[PDB]
């Protein structure tokens, strides 16, 4: 017990279903991070390629080996609000840029 | 010249500065809290 | 000596010279020979400055073929046939295609990577078969004189390089396929921070990824098993076995990817003065200026 | 003001296996039912079930 090399796949294969539109973490092939997914038609993957990277070294897509589908990972929104407040007011005016 | 300065500073988040990796999520997922502060301190002192 | 377990005491011939002949060609990376794709990454219409383990340009190989006969020897299992796996090796095997009984069969030697070659350690064995490549890294029991036989037109011996009752605690077991009607094969093996990598190709200059395994031990030994057969002699077909090996080292390279994701050009940053400028500006057509 | 951050849930995990499956369903569905006197035994190791 708690030894050897014969384990079970009753934990990692829980849902095996991914969404497209919400932000969630991922551990795809040892790569950790957060992002938003989006289905896209891609035909540049090979039999040994599963991740897509840019020159800077960031993952911008992947390919699932269980459904043969291609996606695109985009950074999730993390911004900052600029508010202006008067001398003796009660609530400042908010402005979300862009 | 302004674009090169912003892209050079952005690549500083991928350096290790002597740590085991560059992502803080990987450090906090493979090491215990007591021995994890020594790796995060190298990333904070390097990015600052 | 490879293992620490006596397995056979058959006929042994005299220790001949068996000079490790040196190839006459050199490594050329102008088209892709020597470089490899990333593990599972895709690059499109970009240029990448990869800092990995690549062979040095302008270097010769060394043959390690040990095609045996009805007899064997004890010097074959001794240096320099057992080199040091310091950082990695680069293989270039000839696809020995036979036509016995009007059948096209592809067989060649194997490669064994280990540290002490005992039961308490892990031994990586890559043994090729008829149209199928097998890779297993378990805790095998290496023999003192390991060898492999040929399927088509078998020898007067029997393949025996490990003896066990049950399968040990293995860490990797998977099969791969390759083109039977090929001409040359290429491989890549190296280590980095403990983990192990492997590559393979059958057509084209670059290679493809095979697997990535974590071991935690620093393996520093590799040996190629002989091939005992009676079909590649002088009286038999004139086919000869070839297994070239050249050391690898950590060096910078500049890869070019087209709009589809195929490596087109590659340059070594420590070859000439012009290549040093290309790796500094990350472009194959540098501008006009003075560079230090 | 301070940056607004959220904590996402429902992580995704993907990994390529390195060991073949045990394949016990095909062995248990054998057409040859052994007698209680035979009780043939097969050992499974280094596999996934
Ligand atoms: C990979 O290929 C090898 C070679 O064909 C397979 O080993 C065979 O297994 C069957 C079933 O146990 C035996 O009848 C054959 O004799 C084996 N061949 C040899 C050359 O030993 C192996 O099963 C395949 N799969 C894996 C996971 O290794
Ligand atoms: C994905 O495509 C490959 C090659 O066409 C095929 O072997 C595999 O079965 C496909 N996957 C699924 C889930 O159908
Ligand atoms: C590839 O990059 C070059 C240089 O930026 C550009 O001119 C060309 O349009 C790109 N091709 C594609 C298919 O994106
Ligand atoms: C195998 O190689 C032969 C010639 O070398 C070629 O005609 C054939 O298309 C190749 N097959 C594959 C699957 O690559």
């Amino acid at each position: 017990i708690n030894s050897g090399t014969t384990c079970s796949n009753d934990l990692l294969y829980s849902n095996t279903e991914i969404s497209t539109g919400v932000c969630v973490n991922y551990d795809l092939y040892g790569i950790t991070g957060q992002g938003i997914f989006k289905e896209v038609s891609a035909a540049y993957y090979n039999n040994w390629q599963n991740l897509l990277y840019d020159s800077n070294g960031n993952i911008i897509g992947f390919k699932d080996f269980l459904t043969n589908k291609t996606y695109t990972i985009l950074p999730c929104y993390s911004g900052r609000v600029s508010a202006a407040f008067y001398q003796n007011s009660s609530s400042p005016a908010l402005l979300y840029r862009n | 010249a302004n674009a090169q300065a912003l892209n050079s500073l952005l690549q500083q988040l991928f350096n290790k500065f002597g740590a085991i990796s560059s992502s803080l999520q990987e450090i906090l997922s493979r090491l215990d809290p007591p021995e994890a502060q020594v790796q995060i301190d190298r990333l904070i002192n390097g990015r600052l | 000596v490879i293992g620490d377990f006596n397995c056979t005491n058959s006929f042994i011939n005299d220790y001949n010279k068996t000079i490790p002949r040196i190839s006459e060609d050199v490594v050329d990376v102008s088209l892709g020979l020597g470089t490899y794709y990333v593990l599972n990454r895709v690059y499109l219409n970009t240029t990448l400055l990869f800092t990995g383990y690549f062979p040095k340009s302008g270097a010769n190989f060394r043959d390690l073929a040990l095609k045996g006969s009805i007899y064997l020897s004890t010097l074959w299992y001794k240096p320099p046939f057992l080199s040091d796996f310091n950082n990695g090796i680069f293989s270039k095997v000839k696809n020995t295609k036979l036509y016995v009984n009007n059948t096209l069969y592809s067989e060649f030697s194997t490669i064994v990577i280990g540290s002490v070659f005992v039961n308490t350690s892990y031994t990586i064995v890559v043994q090729p078969h008829n149209g199928i490549l097998e890779i297993t890294a378990c805790q095998y029991t290496m023999c003192e004189y390991p060898h492999t036989v040929c399927k088509s037109k078998g020898s007067i011996r029997n393949e025996s390089w490990h003896i066990d009752s049950s399968e040990p605690l293995c860490l990797f077991k998977k099969n791969f396929t390759y083109n039977v009607s090929a001409d040359w094969l290429y491989f890549h093996f190296y280590q980095e921070r403990g983990v192990f990598y492997a590559y393979y190709a059958d057509v084209g200059m670059p290679t493809t990824f095979l697997f990535s395994l974590y071991l935690g031990t620093i393996l520093s030994h590799y040996y190629v098993m002989p091939l005992t057969c009676n079909a590649i002699s002088s009286n038999t077909d004139n086919e000869t076995l070839e297994y070239w090996v050249t050391p690898l080292s950590r060096r910078q390279y500049l890869l070019n990817f087209d709009e589809h994701g195929v490596i087109t050009n590659a340059v070594d940053c420590s070859s000439s003065f012009l290549s040093e400028i290309q790796c500094k500006t990350q472009s194959f057509a540098p501008n006009t200026g003075v560079y230090d | 003001l301070s940056g607004f951050t959220v904590k996402p849930v429902a992580t995704v995990y993907r990994r390529i296996p390195n060991l073949p499956d045990c394949d016990i369903d095909n062995w248990l569905n054998n057409v040859s039912v052994p007698s209680p006197l035979n009780w043939e035994r097969r050992i499974f190791s280094n596999c996934n079930f």
